[PDB]
RNA sequence: GCUUGAGUCUCGUAGAGGGGGGUAGAAUUCCAGGUGUAGCGGUGAAAUGCGUAGAGAUCUGGAGGAAUACCGGUGGCGAAGGCGGCCCCCUGGACGAAGACUGACGCUCAGGUGCGAAAGCGUGGGGAGCAAACAGGAUUAGAUACCCUGGUAGUCCACGCCGUAAACGAUGUCGACUUGGAGGUUGUGCCCUUGAGGCGUGGCUUCCGGAGCUAACGCGUUAAGUCGACCGCCUGGGGAGUA
RNA sequence: GUUCCCGGGCCUUGUACACACCGUAACAAGGUAACCGUAGGGGAACCUGCGGUUGGAUCACCUCCU
């Protein structure tokens, strides 16, 4: 259930806070955190016919907040994807 | 770094010599980050049903603080063991210091 | 001959048929008893009568050998299990315990099939 | 599963056997397996198993007979 | 109404089997969390444990094979 | 009552049964114990103290 | 720009949830050995088969194979289908005490993509039990039909194809609102958890009822009650959910 | 004395019935409960195996513990 002194270390960085972690630039990142360590699964076993409603669920929700902040702080946007790289 | 609960049992014929074998096991733990919480030794109890033929073995309960990947080969060991025939590893939350 | 004292009658009664099969602890058999071999043929097979008929089949063929203190080893709860066990305890038998040693699978394998 | 006492019986007593399960297991693999069966028949089991628990609601509040 | 599940608190382990004599019957038959006055929870855990003390020869399958 | 003959047959073998009935500092003292004189049952000892 | 909407983190629990592999034990078919009998099996009844070439029965050792009695709870997980030993690793989803934020980032659909019990088949292995086609004896005027003994396909492990259902609590989905009781299952906060509890809050599910709907039975906070948003379907039956 | 037997009444359960009880596969539990999905087969209904559901029936007697 996650690496927590991984994705604490995350929040350290995006966060201008500790306790912040609600900006966009932050929340995606720790669900690229997710997404990080779920390809970890997605090469091996093979027959997830269970697991794999994880994965449309959460990369549903990343494609369109990253969705939303394309649309509002492209300022964010673009040094969000410069500093996470979660572009590519 | 995890709280493991390590419960194994050997045969009355090694149980004149496990002493030594805990300090086999113990030793790597020792070395390798680790602690113990309860090492108890009961005698040579009753069993349920026969192994194979003999009855009443020896049980050795260790429950120590130690790491994920040395237990994993560590239960290989006991796997292959002569004195170990049985046992049983667990996961982490509360580590114990009575049982009696 | 065996000189046995302890003689284990295994009852095993399948569900219109009551055998027992009197034997040692090592497995050396004495013989046996059937409500079957006995005649009653049909649903009188699966009467305990005839299971009653059965344990005093099986409470001979031992006067050979000499059985006391028996141990009853029953399994099969069909049409014995009951007049049976109380047909030792009535044929001048001193049953030191009637054992009840079912080895009951987990249903691994598939068993048959009946009244459909 | 095991009865002796030594010597106050002048009976066979095998009411722990029953009290066991006896029926209980034999009942579950002598036949054909079917794996739904017993879902089904326990559910007209259970409905009549709060019928006699509605039965002691329904005489409780009345049966000024 | 008991005074031992009163003073019960966060599972009860597998060491000991003394007081899991007082769970099971002298076959090797558990009693349901019904008639047991135990929430299903703890009734559940201590037969998964039981299971557990049988590949570890603390309580056999049943009494005799 | 039977709603703990049942509960008693399963508990234990002495669930409800014993009682604390003990030998209490007399109502209305404040002193200090200072010898124990006991008595161990004639033929077989007691347990420690 | 601001928050009652959506969402994530710090701090945790439970589970027939899925996946790859390995392992424990009983039973069964069968093999070797000691004992031993003339019946075993089956049905309303008879019979095929086995039997002095010694079956069924009992004890010891054991190799394939599939599946987990008792714990079991109109209980639990999930989009659904579907799914009951244990361990190691991986991991999705649901929920909660107290805070921190971008500030509606929300809902759904033709073409499209994915899951898909069981079955059919191709392929490297397999066959204990049951058992399509079929054979023997009977019920019968007749049996290719209830029954029993055998038996190819299938069942299982791994990769794919046609891509189907009573895939049905028959109740489409996101969400808000609407007097209670018996409960069950899983967490949590407060007070002395002295104690088997008292007061609130979410998920799933069952029974009796008010509001309301209705042909009626009844559903009834999980609705068939009240609205908004998105899609599919119907115009009497058959033809046909077929060429 | 109502447990056997013939006829009768009341209550109750059940019905695709009300024109009203070549082979029986459904309607009483039709003396083998039903239907959908799939493969195969037989003059033919339907049956066999596997998965699901309730658009299914009685829970009445005979032996034991308070």
């Amino acid at each position: 259930s996650l690496s927590t002194e991984a994705t604490a270390k995350i929040v350290s960085e995006f966060g201008r806070d500790a306790n912040d972690t609600g900006s966009t630039e932050v929340q995606v990142a720790l669900l690229t955190a997710q997404i990080n360590h779920l390809q970890g699964h997605f090469a091996e076993h093979k027959k997830d016919h269970h697991s794999r409603r994880g994965l449309l669920r959460m990369v549903s929700q990343r494609r369109k907040l990253l969705d939303y902040l394309k649309r509002k702080d492209v300022a964010r946007y673009t040094q969000l994807i410069e500093r996470l790289g979660l572009r590519r | 770094m995890r709280h493991y609960e390590i419960v194994f049992m050997v045969h009355p014929d090694q149980s004149e010599q496990v002493p030594g074998m805990i300090e086999r096991y113990t030793a790597a733990i020792t070395g390798a980050e680790g602690k113990i919480h309860r090492l108890e030794d009961w005698g040579r109890r009753q069993l349920a049903y026969p192994i194979n033929k003999l009855h009443k073995a020896h049980y050795v309960l260790m429950n120590v603080e130690a790491p994920q990947e040395v237990i994993d080969e560590l239960e290989t060991t006991f796997r292959f063991n002569d004195a170990v025939i049985r046992s049983m590893v667990m996961r982490t939350k509360h580590a114990v210091t009575e049982a009696s | 001959r065996k000189q046995v004292s302890d003689g284990v009658a295994h009852i095993h009664a399948s569900f219109n048929n009551t055998i027992v099969t009197i034997t040692d602890r090592q497995g050396n058999a004495l013989g046996w008893a059937t409500a079957g071999g006995s005649g009653f043929r049909g649903s009188r097979k699966s009467t305990p009568f005839a299971a009653q008929v059965a344990a005093e089949r099986c409470a001979d063929a031992v006067k050979e050998y000499g059985i006391k203190n028996l141990e009853v080893m029953v399994k099969g709860p069909g049409p014995g299990r009951e007049s049976t066990i109380r047909a030792l305890n009535a044929a001048g038998f001193r049953i030191t315990n009637i054992t009840d040693v079912t080895p009951i699978p987990h249903n691994g394998c598939r068993p048959p099939k009946k009244r459909r | 599963i095991k009865v002796r006492e030594n010597e106050p019986f002048d009976v066979a007593l095998r009411r722990f056997k029953r009290s066991c399960e006896k029926a209980g297991v034999l009942a579950e693999v002598r036949r054909r397996e079917f794996y739904e069966k017993p879902t089904t028949e326990r559910k007209r089991a259970k409905a009549s198993a709060v019928k006699r628990h509605a039965k002691k609601l329904a005489r409780e509040n009345a049966r000024r007979t | 109404f008991c005074r031992f599940t009163a003073e019960g608190v966060q599972e009860i382990d597998y060491k000991d089997i003394a007081t899991l004599k007082n769970y099971i019957t002298e076959s090797g038959k558990i009693v349901p969390s019904r008639i047991t006055g135990t929430r299903a929870k703890y009734q559940r855990q201590l037969a998964r444990a039981i299971k557990r003390a049988r590949y570890l020869s603390l309580l056999p399958y049943t009494d005799r094979h | 009552t039977p709603e703990e003959k049942l509960l008693r047959a399963i508990f234990g073998e002495k669930a409800s049964d014993v009682k604390d009935s003990s030998l209490r500092v007399p109502n209305g003292v404040s002193g200090t114990v200072i010898d124990v004189q006991v008595f161990t049952r004639d033929g077989v000892e007691k347990d420690k103290r």
